[PDB]
């Protein structure tokens, strides 16, 4: 009632499992501590004397019955669940914080992170971690500043842990009015912002070097058979372009799921199984869990990254030298693509 | 980033205006450019961030003999943008040889909003084929536009001409047009006028007005392709990341357009996806096979059931689409537009990659051929004597288009692995 | 109301009494009151503010006059000064400098924090927590304006280009000045570039 | 210190009260210079502190053929102030020599206020370029007045005179003025009558009461440029101040002007600094680019966000200022002036040195070649003729305004290391 500690001083702080209840059954004493946690961050006050006529009644009675106990418990924890709930959904606005969570660790907003990219393909080197870190903030806002959230949000920092090796995204939420979202909670956030952001540039780099027309086809006839590199651009773009619209779907309906459930229930310890189930969803989901799997579609990755870098020096009808790391590639898409057969199977 | 945008001939200026006018009801801003108190969006990829808050559209007008231009120019419309571009024949020849004497006065009008850019992302092209005054001179100035730039992107917007029986220049206007239009363009999007007028006179018995009901047609078209750079997406926001999936061969890049609605004046996510692929939705008219399909939708949608219906397209298996390397048709999903009432909401706009058209550049080919072999129907003048003296102009884009019917044909054929 | 004119002493009338000065003895600036550095000021303090407004703060803000000083003596000789060019070279090169620091100081420091220390006080309805919210505009001051540190990293450097602005008013040598000056003030950006930390204002130009 | 001010010609004696009236209408005061009970500022840069608690301006009224002297006379702004200075053709050579016989009159009515006054600042000369009455009057008192004090700065508030066609000599009476303006005169802040009647013409439907609403942004212009001054600032609170920064160069000192509202019958700080910067709110109108800026802004501004405005509008770039040694563009900010009402509260002002003055100096060059050149347009005169038997006066500001437009275009070269 009071959320008052020093009740045991000798056989947050939560109580100890060697006096923990086995006689009262331990879900009902795993709310006990809910409900007195939650006072240390209305009507808690008006029912106050009623939960310590209850309470009383309690103490009055001789017997000891769960049964009955756990009747007030649940009551209790109705009302105490409810006024977090009453609070952070509206008035710490969590829906709209995490749309902007989806926005930038989800990827729910590409738009900055594409044009970031643009401004910032001067990382391939090894960092020395103090230079390149003042250097990934700058390009940051000052690649917000051009378009698009030209008032605040100085709240995003990027700092880091090649230049993409290391990396990292924070975003402060309000602690006090947002415990359900913990450091943890959005250390798995960007976990799956890296691997998104990945997809992206190899992707980003494969498009922009098939100029084929615009530049090196324009008033030539080309030589066939010299000009070819078996066109696996078209094969490399489909298993990334299928990717990226698969997570679209997986991504949709995991937040569509979760703004349901925050919606239908009223009490916030609900909401914490919502969020927990959210998360999980998406690892899992996006195949960013650690399988075999995913060691699969990192070699096809790690491919895609080399097969850029000789396009893209290439330029103008030439074919001297580059035809003996292209038949170790075409070689490793026949390996690879085995493997993408045995994911199916 | 940033697309500058381009209008020439008295139909593609009429277009252009309907799809600026339509983009200026679309968005929450006024006639003059200033913004609504209701508004956000991504508002940069055509409209400049004006003096006063005004959104100017970046549009370059070109004008030969003006008569829309006036009623252009006494609008609350010209009050939206105005960036000062307006600059002063019916023949292909006439009017390459207009353009070719003031072509550096319109490239200081192109080079004006090139450094009043600070991006440059592509060009797109409204001109209308064999249009007049827009023939000829669109056909120089796409020359000289992908000449001077080759790291942006050029989109036209093209109609094909013929009201089935008029004009005998007509088809060599339109081949030479045609013959710009592979070599030197490297996305066109195709519209048919007779598909187009036969649609009109079907859902309504408009038959007249053909040209002012055909641009709000155009503008939504125009519209819904560029929905998902406009507002808030994730795949394709910019031209060049939309041509590049539909495009696996440089010289196959005509795109065919339908839309799920026919008549504008709860269904699930599996049927209009079907109702899009059918070729009586599409308004553009041996195998004839898609390379690859594109569509975006934008309505009223429930998204979880989405890869249900993708399955469920799957095996209904309608088309059986290429031979070799593997395409596919290929969804995007979009939001409704905000910011104005919409009516008609679930509808879908599809970008395809097929060889039908190959047809209709045949009809073009069989009428030129027996214009040619008649020959009475040349019209022969001095000016395309002056460009041209034996008119083997006309044999190159002859030995073009049949390199392109070839490429058609072959790429319908299961080898294409051997070029033809 | 005696707050705000107590550090508006400085921050014109003043204008006209330092600019008198420009073109010695104690009296001399007594008279020219009542109508490179120096200029004692000496005020009483009524005594129940007295003991509110302590003594050490009539030396901070002696401190950030005695540094401003320079500035309005440098602001000044450039001021009235109005291979033959050359000169004039040399006037844009050190006046775009004098001006860029004059506005940093006296705008983006001391009228930001005495505009936020203003509506400060106000809440202040304790007597003890009054001294804490005077001593927290001073030590902040004291930092932007940095004295407390590198007074020989960074100082040194405005020191020595103060003396140009005496070396300037005299010759009323030219490449050697510039010489002087384009490698003294690189070296201050480049040591500046990484620098407590309001200093990256500066680190512009 | 204290600023004498000058006002010659019926425009310059309109624009003078107007400015005198506009700053009664701003400061708390009465039309007969009695202090408002609601009462401070600093009330001693133009305004006599005088015997009844009146605040005078100080003002030198000169008039050739008074007519709206009389106007000004009937006033209830006759009762502000009434120093009796009142002392009484339309060539330039007319009015020099009508100027040449009286100047000791006049400069003991000079040397009246500079007695009366305890110190010194500098001269405002309020002067209509090519008035008639005011040209060659006002160039010979000009040349009187930068000889007698050299211990002095003279601003010369001047127009463009040319309403692009009408009066045959005004190039040569401008050409005159502008040696003297070059040579005598140490600050001038130029304004073309051309871009404020387009600009009338634009905010409203006005064009013939010019004159009234062009004294409206002027006297706005000049209570603008010295509310610095006349309200407890703390820099440029004297003119030298002002003037020292904007010249590096003794002859480049010639002064544009813009303002943030363009119609005057929340933003924030890099807004309106944006606006500022661009040349169509500019209200006067190979590279011509800014020398040096330095703006003022009065308004509803929160402060602490100006650094951040900074760097926006340093990333912005906007333009590409000069070559050799660093200017900027400099802010002032300054406080809304109290003690009258205030509509429409963010309003700056700008004073830049640009370089594209000299293509305005090469259109009145030109006008002057083809008159000389034509020979019938001169207006021969026995006063041209006394004054200059030879008419070298011209081949004097001949070429000087060609070492001027020299100075120009050397400065706006990468190397102006060397003279030019």
């Amino acid at each position: 009632l009071h959320g008052l500690l020093l009740d045991q001083h000798e056989e947050q702080f939560s109580l100890r499992v060697e006096i923990l209840p086995s006689y009262i059954p331990v879900r009902v004493a795993e709310k006990i501590l809910f409900v007195g946690e939650s006072v240390q961050m209305s009507i808690l006050k008006n029912q106050e004397d009623t939960f310590a006529a209850e309470l009383h009644r309690l103490k009055q009675q001789p017997l000891f019955s769960l049964v009955d106990f756990e009747q007030v418990v649940d009551r209790i924890r109705s009302t105490v669940a409810e006024h977090l709930w009453k609070l952070m959904v509206e008035e710490s606005d969590l829906l709209g914080q995490l749309k902007i969570i989806k926005d930038f660790y989800l990827l729910g907003r590409g738009e900055l992170f594409q044009a970031f990219i643009d401004t910032a393909q001067h990382m391939l080197k090894t960092p020395p971690t103090a230079v390149t870190e003042h250097d990934v903030n700058v390009a940051f806002q000052q690649s917000a500043h051009k378009v698009l959230l030209d008032d605040d949000n100085l709240l995003p920092l990027l700092h880091l842990t090649s230049g993409w090796a290391a990396l990292g995204l924070s975003y402060k939420v309000q602690w006090p009015l947002h415990i359900l979202f913990t450091p943890a909670v959005l250390e798995k956030y960007n976990v799956v912002f890296k691997y998104l952001l990945s997809v992206r540039r190899v992707q980003a780099e494969l498009q922009h070097c098939w100029a084929l027309q615009m530049q090196r086809k324009h008033l030539k006839s080309n030589q066939t058979d010299a000009i070819k590199w078996r066109l696996r651009n078209h094969m490399a773009f489909l298993v990334d372009n299928l990717q990226y619209y698969l997570q679209v779907d997986v991504l949709e309906s995991q937040f569509s799921q979760l703004l349901h459930q925050i919606n239908s229930t009223r009490d916030f310890e609900s909401i914490r199984l919502a969020h927990d189930h959210f998360l999980s969803n998406l690892l899992a989901q996006s195949f960013i869990l650690l399988k075999p799997v995913f060691h699969c579609l990192n070699e096809i990755l790690d491919l895609c990254h080399s097969f850029c870098s000789l396009v893209s020096q290439n330029l103008g009808p030439l074919d001297e030298r580059g035809a003996a790391q292209l038949s170790i590639l075409v070689k490793g898409f026949s390996r690879q693509s085995s493997l993408l057969f045995k994911i199916l199977s | 980033r940033e697309i500058i945008t381009l209008q020439l001939g008295q139909c593609g200026n009429q277009i252009g205006f309907e799809f600026w006018k339509q983009l200026c009801a679309e968005h929450g801003i006024s006639p003059e450019g200033i913004v609504e108190e209701f508004a956000t969006d991504r508002k940069d990829v055509f409209f400049y961030q004006a003096d006063d808050e005004h959104y100017i559209p970046r549009a370059v007008l070109l004008d030969l003999e003006p008569r829309v231009i006036h009623s252009i120019l006494n609008s609350p419309y010209a009050k939206l943008y105005n960036p000062e571009n307006i600059y002063l024949g019916n023949n292909w020849a006439s009017g390459f040889s207009q353009g070719e004497k003031i072509h550096e006065d319109i490239f200081d009008i192109i080079d004006r909003e090139a450094d009043g850019s600070d991006s440059l992302e592509g060009f797109v092209l409204c001109h209308s084929i064999a249009g007049g005054t827009g023939s000829g001179l669109g056909s120089y100035l796409l020359e000289r536009l992908n000449d001077r730039y080759p790291k942006k992107l050029v989109q036209t917007y093209s109609v094909f001409p013929n009201q089935d029986e008029d004009v005998v220049v007509q088809p060599y206007n339109s081949l030479l047009t045609l013959k710009r239009l592979t070599q030197n363009a490297d996305c066109v999007v195709v519209l048919d006028n007779t598909a187009l007028n036969r649609i009109a006179t079907d859902r309504l018995h408009i038959q007249n007005p053909s040209f002012s009901q055909i641009n709000q047609l155009v503008s939504t078209i125009m519209s819904a392709s560029t929905t998902t750079l406009r507002y808030p997406g994730y795949m394709n926001n910019d031209l060049i990341g939309l041509i590049a999936s539909l495009i696996p061969t440089p010289r196959l890049h005509f795109l065919m357009t339908g839309y799920t609605p026919l008549t504008t004046d709860k269904t699930t996510v599996l049927d209009v996806m079907r109702r899009l692929l059918q070729p009586k939705n599409v308004m553009v008219s041996t195998n004839h096979c898609y390379i690859a399909i594109l569509n975006i939708i934008q309505g009223e949608v429930d998204p979880t059931q989405v890869h249900k219906s993708l399955q469920r397209i799957r095996e209904r298996k309608l088309a059986n689409f290429i031979p070799w390397g593997p395409a596919s048709i290929q969804v995007a999903l979009s939001r409704k537009s905000p910011y104005l009432p919409s009516a008609h909401r679930v509808s879908g706009l599809m970008m395809a990659n097929h060889t039908s058209i190959s047809s209709l550049f045949e009809r073009t080919c069989r009428q030129y051929d027996k214009l040619r072999k008649r020959e009475a129907f040349l019209e022969q003048f001095r000016k395309e004597d002056m460009f041209k003296d034996n008119f083997d102009e006309m044999d190159t884009s002859r030995e073009i288009v049949q390199q392109l019917i070839d490429e058609y044909h072959a790429a319908t054929r299961p080898d294409y692995i051997s070029w033809g | 109301e005696y707050l705000q004119a107590m550090r508006n002493f400085f921050l014109d009338t003043m204008y006209d009494f330092y600019t008198s000065i420009f073109d010695q003895n104690v009296s001399f600036l007594n008279v020219q009151l009542q109508e490179l550095d120096g200029l004692t000021l000496s005020y009483k303090v009524p005594w129940p503010v007295d003991i509110v407004i302590s003594l050490e703060c009539q030396k901070i803000y002696n401190q950030v006059f005695l540094l401003l000083l320079q500035i309005k003596w440098a602001k000044y000789s450039l001021d009235v000064l109005l291979q033959i060019h050359r000169m004039f070279l040399l006037r844009v090169k050190l006046m775009h400098f004098v001006n860029s620091l004059h506005n940093y100081i006296m705008t983006r420091i001391l009228h930001s924090t005495g505009l936020e220390f203003q509506h400060q006080v106000e809440e202040a309805k304790d007597l003890d927590q009054l001294i804490k919210i005077h001593y927290r505009y001073l030590s902040t001051i004291h930092d932007r304006c940095l004295l407390r540190e590198k007074v020989s990293f960074v100082k040194e450097a405005i020191m020595k280009v103060l003396n140009l602005a005496l070396m300037f008013a005299d010759g009323w040598s030219i490449e050697k000045m510039e010489s002087d000056f384009k490698n003294c003030h690189m070296f201050l950006v480049t040591i500046l570039n990484k620098a407590f930390p309001h200093l990256e204002s500066l680190a512009l130009s």
